[PDB]
């Protein structure tokens, strides 16, 4: 912050709920919390230039778990070209795709 | 302090709901002070187990944590099952 | 989660286009403004949601609660203009151009 | 006299027990002779939905005991 | 430096306050009555209101002006009488009483004493048949409907004695100047003693 | 006749029967009459035991009941009323007053007889009648809902 | 989906009465008939024209003690916290400030109506 | 149902526009009220509950006050509805056609990108904790209480300074 | 089956509220030392059924100053959430199994004023918009202690589930506990009803009828039988609530009997109030709740707080 | 009394919660197996969609990391009926 008064006293007024990984109530963990752990302790003691290049790995990860654009992208591919192939058809869903699978237990 | 006796006298025939708006007030703060048992309204909080309580790896150096549920170490609910 | 979040935020920009657009009630405008402060109220809402993120839960309802403060000072200043002029139409307004 | 206010409280009496004992019998019938499960969390939702998938039928009310196993 | 866009541009007040022209008082205007449950059918009563505040009373009457008094000029004074009892046509009883006073002491001659004694006791039952409907029908508009229904029981009680004396239970035309038209039938003031022994109760309960 | 006359019959019957039994008068009293009036809603005579209960509204109002002298500065407004009522609805002239003018028939301010501003389904005499002479009236009215035959009349046209 | 189902059943029967209430009577439209009431006269002016509030300031003191209740709503949920003197003293806290701010709007005249 | 949330949010945004084009206050109370009851559905439809009531109740309290001060400051002989101006019409009838044009378009330049009319339905839950018992949203908003008190300090200041404010402002 | 569930919900419900219109002229009748309805039926009880069909049968308003579509919508809206209000109602099971039951309560009932606001705005009269201005200034006297009327009640329940109500008084009527709260909340349900003696919106002595006064016929009884309907609910809530119905989970139809009963009687001094008091004048009404009832509220719901601390009696959450 | 019986129902939430962490152990490992089962199944039928499509990697992951990443309610119904995609995202919130 502009004026750091609360880490000058050592209380936290608003430092510990400030990203994903921080401190949830009866210890729910969030989404993408262990992607966002490994991305701020990469980023740790190195500063926001170094970090933006060296956990570059890490912020991918994260970003992907969050937003999940290539996850949805993917399965946007291959249930495209399942619909390409039923129409042709050339490919049968297996009964457990079609609703009538063995269930577990 | 006669003056104030007359004056909380007349608030109470004329301003009852007032007075009894403070008085209850009052004894909310006043009653978690002097409670003996106020100090178990935390505890029961605290032993209600809404998450897996995860066991720990036993290392050889754990004399305090149970080996099994059943074991006499641990916290013991003797307190809230006759509270 | 993708086509709800862009029908939010063009929703945020047509009550902010709604607040930029004058026509002659300033109520109106002020109900733009509790537009603006709903589309982010369900943004903030759905993404603590959608992230599993209870710790900030909080926030959406501070969100409400200083869009309150700003709809009653609103308000309350809408009282004054309509007891200068007589009505809340903003073209009154107008005095300080000199 | 007054008591011949009843005939309408009557009518009125019967009519408000009706919803509650409707509800309670047609709950029975419809979740196999049991009082319709209440999932108010998810834990209850997932018990629900695991004894539907054990079931056999596709119903959650339809419970295995022992002779399953 | 001047434009032609701002040549019409004045100085700022020197205290920064501007003598605005006045604004317009709007006020609302309103029918309350004749159609109205507190307006007793025929008041036209304007009123200029500020949200629910009254800032004007317009009392509009004469839509109950029938022209009594033009009438009474072409009748007799006996003929003029009952028009007296459609006055206050709560009190029909006093009404009359007025008027046969003011034609008795022009005729300089006096009612006999029984006459005057029923007169007066007539006037005082009159009088609590007003009372009931001024005090039942203002609480009906305050919003207590109730004490409406019980003493307009008792009302009609007194409708009783009025009617047999005079054979009409309203516009008796019972009193008038000389005296009253019919003694009393055996046998009513014993009613209207079982009658007044129980009203101080009834007004107890109001 | 034929079955689909009959049960055209029984359902005039029946639209009859419920506008007989919930007849909802103005609240609307003009003069002395208007008393009376209030006596036969007062307990002896009850008026509301027959499904008979004033609304204010003439909106919400099936009869009228002029109760008392009509004036002419009276006369628009009474008139005004009558016509916001929604159909069907039914006037009852109350006294000598509204059904011709009474004691104050030949005065210049006096309408001659309310029937000169709205039509009159029942004329009640007297001056006032008697709360029981209302009553009658009402009940006459009654059975006059009674015998209207609107749906047969709409089957044979 | 039972939710929706009875609620859809709820306006299905109040649009029906609607529907049934304008169809089956018998109409008869004129002006007269159809001119706003007002106690047997003519209107003066419109019912669109400004109308005075004289509890202006207790409407919008209603609007930030809403939210107030909004913030004392969790409580439920707040008593089942390990921290439970930290939940008291901020339910305290909020309670009595929400009393002064009513005691001060109260001793300002602020309850009292217009004139 | 696999619609069900892209309806709701589509909805929302109809009335965002109706709002913007600023009929009556009258009209446009209504329009923030049903917006406001859309909006609650919408978190109810993320595994929201607490946050959708709670919106829609302080919503119905906000324009109560709203039509009130409506009547006495915002009132004019003809209340404008959307379909009494034209003009007004005409870009209510372009600005829904604009939204179907707006996510026509997106759906064919990326198919997966804001708009995914292919998937919708499968990307509303991401993950649900199965088994979990302590996971309602109320329980989020009252750590307030516990361990985001600062956050219910400064809302708890900000309406006590509110009555102050509000009592100076409306003074003659 | 859950459509069969609807029937048996709502048109008892329906017929309850006819007959409450019945046995509220009977008990002003018998009140006011008359009789009231003994002629249409046996001792009036086909009067409910005329008056609907009268109703229906009759020409309903279509006014020219009024702007039409929030006119129609109004008294839709009446019914519509009147008859919502009692799908999560547990009696002692609920139709609708809700979490938080109690604040769908609120949110619906919030919204049920607008049907009066909008409808007086919408019939553009005076009369009728006075009487939308009442309800207004209604809602801002009673809504702002309610709820935490409510809050301080629920501290002893746990929850905002109206079923776990009939778990919490298993023992004990939460009247015992909580009877001054019982008491401001059964005032405040009778300003949240429009009754008397706060029967402002409607008022008939002061603005002829108020909100509705330009409604007729069919669209007029949608009002009366959202109102009546109400009644019925906010008793039946307040018998839940606070009179703990007796629940044997192997005699279910014992709650729904002893629900009835005390549901009745509570809908009966709803009626007795009306014959026994005058109406409040609405800036008084204003106070009554702001001024008496909101600061002992505020008291009560601290003193609530205090409670389940200092004496560990906190219930469960689930 | 209210503290009494809230006291006691305190101790019954226990005994029920206990229960719960009884059989926890049981419904992780079903689930897990269950979750793994229907990713298989996912991975087998992607083996003949993404056959003869050009520069497909059967089974690919979406991350560097090699860390377990629990899948998506999309990702293990996006391939099943839209019943089983529906009742995943409003089973529980819409039984009432
Ligand atoms: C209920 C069904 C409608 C029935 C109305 C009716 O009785 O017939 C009148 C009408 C017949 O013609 P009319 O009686 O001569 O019209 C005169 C009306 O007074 C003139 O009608 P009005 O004065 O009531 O004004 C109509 C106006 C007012 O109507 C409304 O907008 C209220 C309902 C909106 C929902 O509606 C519109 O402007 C068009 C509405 C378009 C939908 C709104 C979309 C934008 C808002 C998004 C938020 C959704 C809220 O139909
Ligand atoms: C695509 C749009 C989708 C819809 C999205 C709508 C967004 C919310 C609408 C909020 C608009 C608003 O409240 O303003 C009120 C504003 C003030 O209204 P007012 O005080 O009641 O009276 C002036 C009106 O002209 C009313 O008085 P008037 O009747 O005397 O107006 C005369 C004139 C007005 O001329 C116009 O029609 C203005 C619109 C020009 C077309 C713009 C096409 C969209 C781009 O009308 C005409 O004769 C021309 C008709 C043919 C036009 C085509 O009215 C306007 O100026 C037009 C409002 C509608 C325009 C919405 C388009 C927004 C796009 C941004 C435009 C600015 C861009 C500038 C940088 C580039
Ligand atoms: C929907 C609700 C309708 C339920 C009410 C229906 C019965 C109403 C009549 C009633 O009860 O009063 C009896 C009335 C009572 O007599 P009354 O009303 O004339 O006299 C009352 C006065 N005292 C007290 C002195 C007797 O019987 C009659 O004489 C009138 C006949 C009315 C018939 C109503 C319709 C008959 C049914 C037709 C159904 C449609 C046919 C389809 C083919
Ligand atoms: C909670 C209550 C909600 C529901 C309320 C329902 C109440 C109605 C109960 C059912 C009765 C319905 C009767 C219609 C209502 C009255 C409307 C009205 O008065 O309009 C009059 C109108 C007036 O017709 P008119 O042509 O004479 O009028 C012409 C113009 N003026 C008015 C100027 C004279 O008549 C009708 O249109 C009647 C139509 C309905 C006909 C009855 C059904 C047909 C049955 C045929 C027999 C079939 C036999 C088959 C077996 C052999
Ligand atoms: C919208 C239909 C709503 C139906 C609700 C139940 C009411 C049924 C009886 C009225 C039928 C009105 C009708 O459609 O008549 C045909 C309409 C005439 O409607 P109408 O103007 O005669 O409606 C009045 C009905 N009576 C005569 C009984 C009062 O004619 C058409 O074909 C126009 C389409
Ligand atoms: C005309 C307008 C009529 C409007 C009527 C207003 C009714 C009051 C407002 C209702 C909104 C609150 C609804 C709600 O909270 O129900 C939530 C319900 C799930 O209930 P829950 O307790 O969370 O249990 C799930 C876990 N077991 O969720 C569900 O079961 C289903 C999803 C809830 C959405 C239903 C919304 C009501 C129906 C609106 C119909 C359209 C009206 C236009
Ligand atoms: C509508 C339908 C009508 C209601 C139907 C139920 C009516 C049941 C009537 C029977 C009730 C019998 C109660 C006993 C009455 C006789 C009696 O013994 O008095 C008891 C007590 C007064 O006792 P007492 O000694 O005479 O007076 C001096 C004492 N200090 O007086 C009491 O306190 C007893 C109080 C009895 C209250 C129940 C009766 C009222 C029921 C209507 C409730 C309101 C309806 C709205
Ligand atoms: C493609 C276009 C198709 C052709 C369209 C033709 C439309 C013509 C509609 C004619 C009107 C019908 O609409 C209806 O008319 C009747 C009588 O006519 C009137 O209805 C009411 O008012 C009048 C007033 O005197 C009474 O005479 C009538 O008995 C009553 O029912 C109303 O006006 C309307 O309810
Ligand atoms: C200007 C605004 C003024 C209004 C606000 C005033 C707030 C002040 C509150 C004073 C009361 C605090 O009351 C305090 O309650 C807590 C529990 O809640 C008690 O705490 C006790 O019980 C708790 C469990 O809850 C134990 O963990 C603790 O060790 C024990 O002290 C304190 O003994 C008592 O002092
Ligand atoms: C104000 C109201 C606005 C209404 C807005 C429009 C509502 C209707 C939404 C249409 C959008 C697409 O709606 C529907 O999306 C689903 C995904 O769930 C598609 O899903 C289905 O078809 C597509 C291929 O065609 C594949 O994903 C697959 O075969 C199947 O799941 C449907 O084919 C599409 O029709
Ligand atoms: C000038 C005006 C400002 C002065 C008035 C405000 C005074 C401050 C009052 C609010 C105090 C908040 O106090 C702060 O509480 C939080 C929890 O909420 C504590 O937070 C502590 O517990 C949380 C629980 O999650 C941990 O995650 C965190 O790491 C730990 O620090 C802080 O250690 C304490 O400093
Ligand atoms: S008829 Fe007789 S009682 Fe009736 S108003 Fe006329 S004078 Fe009075």
């Amino acid at each position: 912050p502009f004026l750091d008064i609360q880490k000058k006293l050592g209380i936290s007024l608003d430092r510990h709920f400030m990203f994903l990984s921080a401190e949830q109530p009866y210890k729910n963990a969030a989404r993408c919390h262990a992607f966002e752990k490994e991305w701020i302790e990469c980023a740790h003691g190195i500063g926001g230039t170094r970090a933006k290049k060296e956990c570059k790995i890490e912020f991918d990860d994260f970003e992907e778990c969050l937003l999940r654009y290539k996850t949805m992208r993917r399965m946007h591919d291959i249930k495209k070209q399942r619909e390409k192939l039923m129409k042709e058809g050339k490919y049968t869903p297996p009964p457990h795709h079609s609703g009538r699978e063995e269930p577990r237990p | 302090a006669g003056r104030i006796s007359a004056f909380l006298k007349n608030a109470w025939a004329k301003e009852p709901v007032l007075v009894v708006s403070f008085s209850v007030w009052g004894l909310a703060i006043i009653m978690p002070m002097i409670s003996p048992y106020t100090k178990y309204a935390s505890m029961i909080n605290k032993a209600t187990p809404y998450n897996y309580p995860v066991p720990v790896r036993d290392d050889g150096n754990m004399p305090d944590v149970p080996s099994h549920p059943q074991d006499p170490l641990g916290p013991s609910l003797d307190w809230l099952k006759n509270l | 989660m993708p086509s709800t979040f862009f029908n939010l935020t063009m929703a945020f920009s047509l009550s902010l286009l709604g607040t930029l657009m004058f026509r002659s009630h300033l109520m109106s405008t002020l109900l733009c403004l509790e537009g603006m402060v709903l589309s982010l109220f369900i943004m903030t809402s759905v993404t603590s949601l959608n992230s599993n993120s209870m710790s900030s839960m909080p926030i959406p309802i501070t969100i409400l609660v200083f869009a309150a403060c700003e709809a009653a000072v609103g308000l309350a200043l809408l009282v004054k203009v309509s007891n200068t002029y007589g009505t809340d139409y903003v073209q009154n307004l107008n005095l300080l151009q000199c | 006299m007054w008591f011949e206010i009843l005939p309408g409280l009557a009518i009125m009496g019967v009519c408000l027990v009706i919803p509650g004992v409707s509800t309670a019998y047609i709950h029975k019938f419809t979740n196999g002779g049991k009082e319709k499960r209440v999932a108010r969390v998810q834990y209850q939702w997932y018990l629900m939905e695991r004894d539907r998938r054990i079931s056999g039928v596709n119903r959650y009310y339809v419970s295995k005991g022992l002779e399953n196993i | 430096y001047p434009s032609k866009e701002t040549a019409h541009w004045k100085p700022p007040p020197w205290n920064d306050v501007d003598i605005l022209k006045e604004k317009a008082v709007t006020n609302m205007t309103l029918n309350f009555g004749p159609q109205h449950p507190a307006a007793h059918g025929v008041l036209r009563l304007v009123l200029e209101l500020s949200g629910e505040m009254v800032r004007k009373c317009d009392p509009h009457i004469g839509l109950l002006h029938r022209g009594t008094e033009k009438l009474i000029e072409y009748k007799t004074y006996l003929q003029a009488l009952p028009y007296f009892d459609r006055l206050d046509y709560v009190s029909m009883m006093c009404n009359e009483q007025a008027y046969s006073i003011a034609v008795e002491k022009l005729l300089n001659i006096q009612p006999p004493p029984r006459a005057q004694w029923i007169r007066v006791l007539f006037g005082e039952i009159t009088r609590i048949l007003n009372h009931i409907m001024a005090v039942t029908t203002h609480a009906l508009d305050i919003g207590a409907m109730t004490p409406f229904f019980w003493m307009f029981e008792e009302r009609e009680k007194m409708f009783e004695f009025y009617e047999r004396v005079s054979g009409a239970r309203m516009h008796a035309a019972y009193i008038r100047p000389g005296g009253v038209h019919q003694d009393l039938p055996l046998g009513l003031l014993d009613d209207i003693y079982e009658f007044s022994k129980n009203f101080s109760l009834r007004i107890d309960e109001v | 006749r034929s079955r689909a006359e009959y049960v055209v019959t029984k359902l005039d019957d029946l639209i009859n029967w419920a506008r007989r039994s919930s007849l909802w008068p103005m609240t609307f009293g003009l003069a002395c009459c208007a008393v009376e009036m209030m006596h036969m809603a007062a307990p002896r005579y009850d008026m509301d035991r027959f499904g008979v209960v004033f609304r204010a509204s003439p909106r919400q109002a099936d009869v009228m009941i002029v109760a008392g002298t009509l004036t002419n500065k009276m006369a628009p407004a009474l008139r005004k009323v009558y016509d916001q009522m929604p159909e069907p609805r039914y006037v009852v002239s109350m006294g000598s007053c509204a059904n011709g003018g009474g004691y104050y028939h030949y005065s210049y301010s006096v309408v001659r007889g309310c029937d000169r501003i709205v039509p009159v389904d029942i004329y009640v005499p007297g001056c006032p009648p008697t709360a029981e002479a209302l009553l009658y009236g009402i009940l006459q009215l009654q059975r006059k809902i009674k015998r209207e035959q609107k749906l047969k009349i709409w089957y044979r046209r | 989906m039972n939710l929706y189902t009875v609620i859809f059943i709820n306006i299905l029967l109040s649009l029906t009465l609607i529907l049934v209430a304008f169809w089956l009577p018998q109409m008869n439209l004129y002006s007269e008939k159809a001119n706003p009431y007002e106690c047997g006269f003519d209107p003066t002016s419109s019912a669109r024209l400004p109308f005075s509030m004289k509890f202006f300031l207790v409407a919008i003191t209603f609007l930030l003690f809403d939210l107030e209740i909004a913030l004392l709503l969790p409580l439920p949920w707040a008593i089942q916290t390990i921290k439970t003197s930290t939940m008291m003293i901020m339910a305290f806290i909020l309670v009595t400030i929400l009393s002064l701010g009513l005691a001060y709007e109260w001793t300002q005249k602020g309850l009292e109506w217009t004139e | 149902m696999n619609n069900y949330i892209f309806v709701l949010s589509s909805l929302f945004l109809v009335g965002c526009l109706g709002l913007a084009l600023k009929p009556s206050p009258i009209y446009g109370g209504l329009g923030l009220i049903v917006s406001g009851f859309v909006g609650c559905l919408m978190v109810l439809g993320f595994g929201g509950s607490f946050l959708g009531l709670m919106v829609f109740l302080i919503y119905l309290g906000g324009m109560l006050v709203v039509f009130g001060y409506t009547t006495a400051m915002a009132t004019e002989e003809y209340p404008e509805t959307w379909g009494s101006n034209w003009l007004i019409l005409g870009f209510l009838v372009l600005g829904v056609i604009m939204e179907v044009f707006l996510i026509c378009v997106l759906n064919y330049y990326d198919e997966v990108g804001v708009i995914n009319l292919d998937g919708l339905g499968d990307w509303l839950m991401y993950e649900v904790d199965d088994v979990g018992v302590m996971l309602e949203g109320g329980i989020g908003v009252a750590a307030m209480y516990s361990c985001a008190t600062w956050m219910m300090v400064v809302a708890g200041w900000s309406l006590f300074a509110g009555i102050f404010i509000i009592i100076e402002i409306t003074r003659d | 089956m859950f459509f069969i569930n609807i029937l048996t919900l709502l048109v008892p419900i329906l017929i309850a509220m006819a007959f409450l219109t019945l046995v509220e002229r009977k008990i002003l009748g018998y009140m006011q030392l008359r009789k009231g309805p003994n002629i249409v039926g046996p001792y009036g009880i086909l009067q409910p059924f005329a008056d609907a069909m009268k109703l229906f049968m009759k020409e309903p308003m279509r006014p020219l100053t009024t702007s039409m579509s929030l006119f129609i919508i109004a008294p839709t809206l009446s019914l519509t959430l009147a008859l919502s209000l009692w799908v999560p109602l547990p009696m002692p099971h609920p139709l609708i199994n809700l979490n938080l039951g109690i604040l769908f309560i609120l949110a619906t009932s919030s919204l049920s004023v607008y049907s009066i606001l909008w409808s007086g705005w919408a019939s553009n009269s005076k009369y009728s918009l006075f009487g939308a201005l009442r309800a207004v200034a209604q809602t801002i006297s009673y809504e702002v202690t309610m709820a935490i009327i409510l809050l301080s009640v629920l501290l002893m329940n746990g929850s905002y589930s109206l079923q776990t109500l009939i778990t919490t008084q298993e023992h004990m009527w939460l009247l015992l506990p909580a009877w001054p709260m019982a008491m401001m909340w059964f005032i405040s349900t009778l300003a949240e009803t429009n009754r008397a003696p706060f029967d402002l919106t409607e008022g008939e002595s002061e603005l002829v009828s108020g909100f509705n006064v330009e409604y007729a016929a069919g669209p007029f009884a949608l009002f009366f039988m959202a109102e009546y309907t109400n009644i019925i609910l906010m008793n039946a809530l307040t018998t839940i609530i606070f009179l703990g119905p007796l629940y044997y989970i192997n005699l279910p139809e014992l709650y729904s009997t002893n629900f009835m009963m005390e549901a009745l009687l509570l809908s009966s001094t709803f009626l007795w109030i009306r014959a026994s008091y005058p109406r409040f004048r609405y800036d008084q009404l204003m106070h009554l709740l702001w001024k008496n009832f909101l600061p002992l509220t505020l008291a009560l719901c601290m003193w609530h707080i205090s409670l389940p601390i200092f004496t560990a009696g906190v219930p469960p959450y689930m | 009394r209210m503290m009494r019986w809230n006291q006691e129902r305190r101790r019954l939430l226990i005994e029920d919660l206990e229960a719960r962490i009884a059989l926890m152990p049981l419904f992780q490992a079903e689930k897990d197996r269950r979750t793994l089962q229907i990713l298989r199944e996912n991975l087998e039928e992607e083996a003949i969609i993404m056959k003869d499509v050009p520069n497909w990697k059967v089974g690919e992951s979406v991350f560097h990391t090699t860390r377990w990443v629990p899948p998506l309610i999309g990702e293990m119904y996006g391939l099943r009926t839209k019943e089983e995609m529906s009742n995943a995202n409003f089973g529980f919130t819409w039984y009432t």
